[PDB]
């Protein structure tokens, strides 16, 4: 019963969407919890129009707005896969690469943590990316380590190289290894 | 050393019955066939219609278990020519009933044949029927081109092409008509190709046939 | 209401161009009302192949309003064309 | 159920949904073989079912018809086309827009456990094994329709393990290497399952999940054989496909066979660096890698002939011999082929009949007759 409710209300938003697109960039804009992500992209026709305006929604000085900006991009990408998709995509790399370059430890765990599946994303919907997206894990996986490097550990991950609520530094390392395996998994069965 | 002189004499006389004489002694002998098949390719340059026509015919009669290894090219670029109606209708009928073992002559004769259309957009009817014809007799050939031939790329969405434009129908009816034998070619299409030959199939019932597809059952 | 003023119309082909250049947008509605004016003005195109296309096409969609009018416009052309018929 | 009145329980059929607001409200039992069962009326209440149920009583049908029971009390055809109905009720999805998908892309399926897969499985291949008057041919087809409802409900590597690693004893009317066939649409990457396809030996006609892939790799060769870094590549992943799975590389060999026709344009092979060399080195490395493929049984040596007929042609066309390796590897492969199969010696003797004698060389005479 609940899959009826949201194609009904997807049916509504795709009405009111079509009706004025200054809604629903005044909603992207806004921001709704990534779990909807899928189902609006998935369901909603009119998302494709959403790719006008994610250059201006990841322009935006607020950093919440740039992660929704990025995971909307990303199922946007799995949706839609066009060369207007995969420049925004382009342009997504760039700017994950410039807030690398600019960002505070505690705001760089907070932007990196729920992007990383959006590289995933990135990757699944676009090869010429690989190498690009694969530059952009190499370096944030080593500063990740350089930081793990500042401070004592209650883990120690940088002697781990054979396979809670833990310092944010070790979560970060581990969310860079597990979509690194996302990653792999999904090119080797990718056919 | 008699057929060496015995063409290029005279009028359409002696040509044609030596062309004829031919067409019998290479029905006749199963063998010798190349020797007559690179005799025909020569003289495609008579200037005249009556020649054409008969040597259209003189070598769609022999036409039987012959390939085109290099002689390929003069009779398809033999097919440019400003009206030539019935010479055009009778190279249409001999492109349907020849044998060619190779993929790049497969490449260019379509090509050519699709400027044909794009010179002259008169004859769709014939060249629907000849690419049957051609998708039937051999499929195995053009499978490498169905990769290069389409809009095929691996991670841009490929946009429906035109359904009206009579150019992409002639490629399509080659296409399922050269997909009712060989099994690994349904993996090979994308989503508007399934659409594309569900509205053939019910559209043109007398050029595509019917696949095992499991978008129509 | 003027469906018997239907055949008096001389540029045909602008006409139906115009009205076709709606059933390519993604308003369900707006297609819904373009595939019942394609039914509406199917006496002046029983044999219009892309128009049969289109109603294939929507037949089969998920949206309940353009599925009506898909039935409406295959009823309507079916009364006129053989080979939209058969498929 | 039991009254068997012809026009009159049409009647009674409306009179069960004029008065019973659901279809199943109070009495689950007599209605559920009603509507299955080892009549006429099963279709209208069947598809009212499909339309009327609330989600919990639909569920609690799915769990109690592809449950675990012997006595087979319910009919496969309704229970299936129930099941492929259930999958895309137009409720489900009112406003998704419509074909134009992503085909790597899976969008929703339904969950369903361990034993119920074994269930269903068991259930369509009960299906598959009546043959009244269907045939092998019809069997297929049903399968083949069948098939994406299985694909669609396990969904998963390991459910795909337990699947595949599930084979029944007997020795006729046996259909499980129907789905030993389909993993190729499964496309799974263990040989295990290979095996037992090989150990089975049947023609394949389905496509496949990897057949692309091989397709963009006989175009690749193809490539790197007109070229003269992605050469290395077709060099290597080919023979890697070909180790890894023989039945995918079987059913491409027709592909492969309309390759390596570019030996008359240089039969001195002075002027073709590799256009003429390589590509015969490669072939010759799949076959010699593919000997036990190349032994198989029938409907499958035209390709191998025809492939055996241009090697001849193109050493025929040599320039006398020049390089000896090519030539002494191709005799070899003859050999082993001549040796493996007698069908194929007697192809290879109505060939030689004309080759050999047009040959007249020293090896050609050889193969005429450590640690």
């Amino acid at each position: 019963n609940l899959r009826e409710v949201q194609c009904l209300i997807c049916c509504l938003l795709h009405q009111m969407y079509i009706a004025d697109p200054n809604i629903a960039k005044l909603v992207h804009f806004q921001g709704y919890p990534c779990e909807l992500l899928p189902l609006t992209v998935a369901g909603i026709p009119s998302m494709h129009i959403c790719l006008d305006f994610i250059p201006e929604l990841i322009a935006q000085p607020e950093l919440e707005k740039q992660i929704f900006a990025i995971q909307l991009l990303s199922h946007l990408c799995i949706q839609y896969a066009l060369p207007k998709s995969l420049s925004v995509a382009r342009l997504a790399v760039n700017v994950m690469g410039t807030l690398l370059t600019v960002l505070t430890q505690a705001k760089r765990y907070a932007f990196f943590m729920p992007t990383l599946p959006s590289l995933v994303s990135f990757c699944r919907a676009f090869p010429p990316l690989y190498e690009d997206i694969m530059s952009l894990l190499i370096q944030i996986g080593q500063v990740c380590a350089s930081d793990v490097a500042t401070q004592t550990r209650d883990i120690d991950p940088i002697i781990t190289r054979l396979q809670g609520s833990m310092d944010p530094d070790v979560q970060l390392c581990h969310c860079i290894e597990r979509t690194v395996i996302e990653i792999i998994n999904m090119s080797v069965s990718g056919i | 050393g008699a057929f060496v002189h015995g063409l290029e004499d005279e009028m359409y006389e002696v040509r044609i019955a030596a062309v004829e004489a031919l067409c019998m002694l290479a029905q006749s002998s199963p063998s010798f066939a190349e020797k007559c098949l690179d005799f025909l390719v020569d003289m495609f340059n008579d200037e005249i219609e009556e020649v054409r026509l008969q040597s259209i015919h003189t070598m769609r009669k022999i036409s039987n278990n012959i390939t085109l290894r290099e002689d390929q090219l003069d009779t398809v670029l033999a097919v440019l020519e400003d009206s030539s109606r019935d010479i055009r209708e009778a190279l249409h009928e001999l492109l349907c009933c020849t044998n060619v073992s190779t993929k790049e002559g497969i490449h260019l004769a379509l090509v050519e044949l699709l400027k044909n259309l794009t010179k002259y957009p008169t004859d769709r009817d014939s060249i629907w029927k000849c690419l049957k014809f051609l998708g039937s007799r051999h499929p195995t050939l053009v499978l490498p081109l169905v990769p290069e031939l389409l809009s095929t790329h691996p991670f841009f969405d490929t946009a429906e092409p035109d359904m009206d434009d009579p150019a992409y129908i002639a490629v399509l009816v080659l296409i399922f008509n050269a997909a009712k034998t060989c099994p690994t070619m349904p993996a090979l299409f994308s989503d508007h190709t399934f659409r594309h030959y569900a509205y053939l199939r019910d559209s043109l019932s007398h050029l595509v046939p019917a696949l095992r597809l499991p978008g129509r059952k | 209401q003027s469906e018997k003023h239907l055949e008096k119309i001389l540029n045909v082909d602008e006409f139906v161009k115009r009205i076709f250049s709606v059933i390519h947008s993604n308003d369900p509605v707006a297609r819904a009302i373009t595939l019942r004016m394609l039914g509406s003005l199917a006496s002046i195109i029983p044999e219009r192949k892309n128009a049969h296309h289109s109603i294939r096409q929507s037949l089969d969609s998920h949206d309940n309003v353009e599925v009506e009018a898909a039935v409406f416009a295959a009823a309507n052309f079916s009364a006129q064309s053989k080979d939209f018929a058969v498929g | 159920e039991a009254v068997r009145l012809g026009p009159s329980s049409g009647l009674l059929v409306d009179w069960l949904e004029m008065l019973d607001p659901e279809v199943v409200s109070s009495c689950p039992d007599l209605q559920l073989r009603l509507l299955f069962s080892r009549p006429s009326f099963r279709p209208y209440l069947l598809t009212l079912f499909t339309h009327q149920s609330s989600w919990p009583t639909l569920h609690q049908c799915i769990r109690v018809l592809l449950g675990k029971s012997r006595e087979q009390r319910f009919d496969p055809s309704a229970s299936l086309d129930f099941l492929w109905a259930c999958i895309h009720v137009p409720r489900i999805w009112q406003g998704r827009d419509q074909r134009t998908p992503q085909k790597r892309r899976e969008e929703l399926v339904l969950r369903v456990q361990g034993p119920e897969l074994i269930s269903l499985v068991e259930l369509i291949l009960a299906e598959a094994e009546t043959r009244s008057q269907d045939g092998d041919t019809a069997a297929c087809s049903l399968i083949q329709a069948r098939l994406p409802l299985l694909l669609s409900c396990c969904c998963g590597d390991d459910e795909s393990v337990r699947k595949v690693t599930e084979h029944l004893s007997g020795c006729i009317q046996q259909w499980g290497d129907s789905v030993l066939g389909r993993r190729c649409r499964d496309l799974l990457l263990q040989l295990y399952l290979q095996r037992p396809e090989l150990r089975v030996p049947v023609p394949e006609v389905l496509l496949h999940s990897e057949g692309a892939a091989s397709s963009s790799v006989c175009k690749l060769d193809g490539l790197i054989h007109r070229f003269i870094n992605r050469g290395a590549d077709a060099s290597m992943a080919c023979r890697k496909l070909a180790v890894a799975h023989p039945l995918l590389l079987l059913r491409h060999l027709p592909m492969i066979a309309a390759l390596l026709h570019g030996r008359t344009h240089l039969n001195f092979q002075e002027f073709r660096q590799q256009n003429h060399l390589s590509c015969f080195l490669h072939v010759l490395g799949l076959l010699e890698l593919l000997q036990p493929h190349v032994f198989r049984s029938e409907h499958q040596g035209a390709l191998w002939d025809c492939l055996l007929s241009f090697i001849r042609l193109l050493l025929n066309y040599r320039k006398s011999s020049r390089h000896l390796a090519a030539f002494i590897n191709k005799f070899v492969q003859f050999i082993h082929k001549y040796i493996t199969y007698n069908a194929p010696a007697a192809i290879s003797f109505l060939q030689k009949h004309a080759d050999p004698l047009h040959d007249l060389s020293f090896d050609n005479s050889d193969l005429v007759m450590t640690a």
